[PDB]
């Protein structure tokens, strides 16, 4: 459900996108040649598509990355923990006394 | 500059597409885990039923 | 590197698969040579306590290789430097021996350059085992810095989304059963 | 030699006519007539053929090493060469026992001819054949691994043995556990001459933690290198566990009494004091067939002594730093840095000009891809953990007894 | 030196120039590097434990 | 300023050789990674102990 949601958001602005390329192609067709504002904020838009990170902000993103990747792996150590607490337990009635 | 607009609206297309892709092969594989753990499950009662049809 | 991990791998399967239970005495040269490489000294130590006498005595130059690797051992780089070149190595043991040679150099690079905020010349000519002057020019051009009147070298210190996607699948699949 | 050729002819019916059960229970009957009769076994072998008739070889060379009688080892090694080569164990897994008998006496045999070098090779063979899977250890590890400690060739048994088998092979009754506490023994010893101290002090641990209702001199050589490794890694005797064992703990520490010694010594860290108490004590520790695990505790208590200066110290002295640590002088110490930080063991670094060395703390900020990637491996030995966990929990609910109780 | 050695006074020694610098250690860091020693700890645990179960499942035992 | 630091009204410390005053500005915004390290050590020593005692 979280990464079906995540692919209807990609998917409405994939859409978006795809208006946007449908427009500048029949522009370069048809169309009004320079619909003013509008074409030079999409290509302005286009030309902030890579943003542009710096070293800080990659140091922050690893380090929230590995802040919760610690705390996954917590958690997977609590639940092998509890299976070898199961399996404890019944190997203790399997064979063992006491 | 139209040439490059285009060019770069391909690639955001593209990439949108593979992370699309990506998306649904990972609903493929939860599906897949899922039907392992329901197999297993399922696998558990049977031979629980077996036993108890032993006994 | 590659090639040689390859070539070990063959000689040690070949030591394994002696059919006499000896070793042809290329087999134990390039053996031993390639353990040295690696610096793998316990490797090369417990190989040449393995070899018996006979070998040794009726090749000198396994005993020589053995000499090197205490000196190794020692970590005295002048003593490792000039007898690595001093006895003359086949035609099967040239090459490996020059990697070593080589392999040396960068180590005692490193080690200088991790270890010695200052070093003096004589001391960082004697560690990578070239006379002092020309060293200046290899770690000139290597961005570092050399007083000329303390005759002291001062070192500078030195996941695709895939992978990524298919481990935090792995984190749900494994916690949700 | 009129009852073997009726009992190769028997095998022959049964192998040709798909009895394979029947020939198991052939093999596992009396046969009588192949321990009284001998000198025609060789014809035996030669008129057999391969596949399961080689599973009766088996049996009939099985038979040869039984007897003191042994013919020609040369002619001997190239046929069980032949028969490891061309083996079909389909069914060797039945007879597990005589297999591990074979196993021991052809390793004592090497240990007499003192030509353990080709031993390992068939031995890996064996195991291989047998085993079900990489998880499951049996008897002849343990002299898969004496090998390669006589031999001193450790490369073959760090890759079969860098895997955990938690599946035992009861060896149809016959595995007894001296062959399991020599496996770890030994499998420590060849982890301790490859410098994996981590590896080599669980193998000990492994093998003290093993419940034995009488001490043995094997189990207490492996409690003393437990005492030498423990002082080398950690510094000091790590505890023995609570799941535990039997007098086996009760017996050995007074027994052992000069490795603790030698650990209260470790533990008042003095250099001086320590080599003073191992020339008392020389003689104590020579019969170990080693004497340099000592001379790596020392080295251990200096790199010790060096790591905790890092933590009381950002910048500090070579010559002070041999003062404190008590060295002949300045290059001494300045060479133990050099060696310590080649290992990785010391992030510092030393200043010629003035005479310094300069501690530094972790260089790593947990926030490079490489620890994330340790992480996830971790992650995935975990995974792999806690599946035979269930995959074990699963089959102990397979069980009689439990499902009785719930029922 | 030998307070430091105890503790309570969280500090490094500047033998240099002579300085005493306190020293404060990120948390993260030191947290870091001790869950990644409980967790390797776990492994080895762990592996113990089913070497255990093994040998006790199959009756492994010195007579 | 060294009573008043030593009254916990101040929080800083005092650089003597070049006479400086540096006060800690505590923006880590932490005091919560203690916790969870403090839970995760004591919570898996309780559980190798459990584990220890049940074997």
């Amino acid at each position: 459900e979280h990464l079906i949601a995540q692919h209807s958001a990609i998917k409405m602005l994939h859409s978006r996108v795809k208006l946007i390329l449908e427009y500048v192609k029949a522009s370069e067709a048809g169309e009004v040649p320079f619909n003013h504002e509008i074409l030079r904020e999409a290509y302005a838009l286009c030309h902030c598509l890579p943003v542009l990170s710096t070293d800080k902000f990659k140091t922050d993103f690893y380090d929230q990355c590995n802040d919760v990747g610690l705390m996954a792996y917590l958690g997977t150590i609590t639940k092998t923990c509890n299976t070898m607490n199961q399996f404890v337990n019944k190997f203790n009635v399997l064979y063992d006394r006491q | 500059d139209i040439n490059n607009i285009v060019k770069t609206l391909h690639e955001w297309c593209d990439g949108c597409e593979a992370v699309l892709l990506g998306i649904e092969q990972q609903v493929l594989r939860a599906n897949q885990y899922k039907e392992n753990h329901n197999r297993t499950q399922q696998q558990v009662e049977a031979e629980v039923t077996n036993i108890k049809k032993t006994l | 590197a590659f090639s040689f991990k390859k070539l070990l791998d063959q000689c040690e399967n070949q030591e394994l698969e002696a059919p006499g239970g000896i070793a042809t005495p290329p087999v134990y040269g390039q053996l031993l040579a390639l353990y040295l490489l690696h610096n793998d000294m316990n490797n090369a130590r417990y190989l040449w306590k393995r070899i018996p006498p006979a070998i040794k005595s009726a090749n000198s130059e396994l005993g020589g290789i053995w000499s090197v690797g205490q000196r190794i051992w020692q970590r005295d780089f002048p003593g490792i430097y000039t007898t690595i070149n001093a006895h003359q190595w086949s035609e099967t043991v040239q090459p490996i021996m020059e990697a070593l040679r080589d392999a040396t150099r960068r180590r005692a690079f490193a080690l200088v350059s991790q270890a010695y905020t200052s070093i003096i010349a004589d001391d960082f000519a004697a560690f990578v085992g070239l006379p002092v002057e020309e060293a200046v020019k290899g770690i000139l051009e290597q961005g570092w810095q050399a007083d000329s009147t303390t005759r002291m070298v001062l070192p500078r210190k030195p996941i695709p989304n895939e992978q990524q996607l298919a481990r935090l699948t792995d984190y749900v699949a494994f916690l949700e059963n | 030699a009129s009852a073997l050729e009726q009992f190769v002819n028997s095998v022959r019916q049964l192998s040709a006519q798909g009895q394979m059960t029947q020939l198991c229970e052939l093999i596992n009957k009396s046969g009588e007539l192949l321990a009284k009769n001998l000198s025609h076994l060789d014809t035996v072998l030669g008129a057999l053929d391969v596949q399961e008739h080689s599973l009766g070889v088996l049996a009939v060379l099985f038979v040869k090493f039984s007897m003191p009688s042994v013919p020609d080892f040369e002619t001997l090694f190239s046929q069980v060469q032949l028969f490891i080569s061309t083996c079909n164990g389909e069914h060797i897994r039945y007879a597990t026992d005589t297999f591990a008998g074979l196993c021991h006496q052809l390793t004592n045999a090497l240990v007499e001819r003192k030509q353990p070098l080709r031993g390992i090779g068939i031995l890996k063979q064996a195991i291989d054949k047998m085993q079900m899977n990489t998880n499951q250890l049996t008897s002849i590890h343990a002299d898969l691994c004496q090998l390669c400690l006589l031999a001193k060739c450790f490369k073959p048994a760090l890759p079969y043995l860098d895997v955990d088998m938690m599946d035992i092979c009861k060896e149809n009754g016959a595995y007894d556990a001296k062959h399991f506490l020599c496996y770890y023994y030994y499998g420590g010893m060849i982890y301790t001459g490859l410098k994996n101290f981590e590896r080599a002090l669980y193998f000990y641990e492994q093998a003290i933690t093993t419940p034995a209702m009488a001490v043995s001199h094997i189990m207490l050589e492996s409690y003393k290198k437990y005492i030498l490794v423990s002082l080398i890694l950690l510094g000091k005797v790590q505890q023995l566990p609570k799941y535990t064992s039997q007098i086996v703990g009760r017996f050995i520490k007074p027994l052992s009494n000069a490795y603790h010694e030698l650990a209260q010594v470790y533990s008042t860290n003095n250099p001086s004091e320590l080599r003073n108490l191992v020339n008392k004590h020389s003689e104590t520790f020579t019969r170990d067939n080693n004497m340099g695990l000592v001379k790596q505790c020392l080295s251990s208590l200096y790199k010790k002594n060096i790591q905790r200066l890092t933590k009381t110290f950002l910048t500090l002295s070579l010559q002070d730093m041999a003062s404190r640590v008590q060295l002949s002088g300045p290059q001494e110490a300045e060479k133990y840095v050099l060696h310590m930080i080649e290992d990785g063991e010391i992030f510092a670094s030393i200043n010629q000009k003035d005479g310094m060395v300069s501690f530094h703390d972790n260089p790593e900020k947990y926030n490079n891809p490489a620890m994330l990637h340790n992480i996830d491996q971790e992650m995935l030995k975990c995974i792999e953990l806690d599946e035979r966990l269930k995959a074990m929990d699963q089959e102990i609910t397979v069980n009689p007894q439990f499902v009785q109780k719930s029922m | 030196t030998q307070l430091i050695l105890e503790g309570l006074i969280s500090a490094r020694v500047d033998s240099h120039s002579k300085i005493l610098y306190a020293r404060d250690v990120d948390q993260r860091s030191t947290t870091f590097e001790k869950s990644l020693l409980m967790g390797k700890e776990f492994q080895r645990r762990a592996k113990a434990m089913m070497l255990r179960a093994a040998v006790l499942r199959n009756q492994i035992h010195v007579k | 300023l060294v009573q008043c630091i030593l009254d916990n009204t101040i929080h800083g410390r005092i650089d003597q050789v070049n006479q400086l005053l540096e006060l800690d500005h505590q923006k880590r915004g932490g005091a919560r990674y203690t916790a969870l390290d403090k839970w995760t050590n004591q919570l898996n020593s309780l559980n190798q102990a459990v584990v220890s005692k049940l074997a």
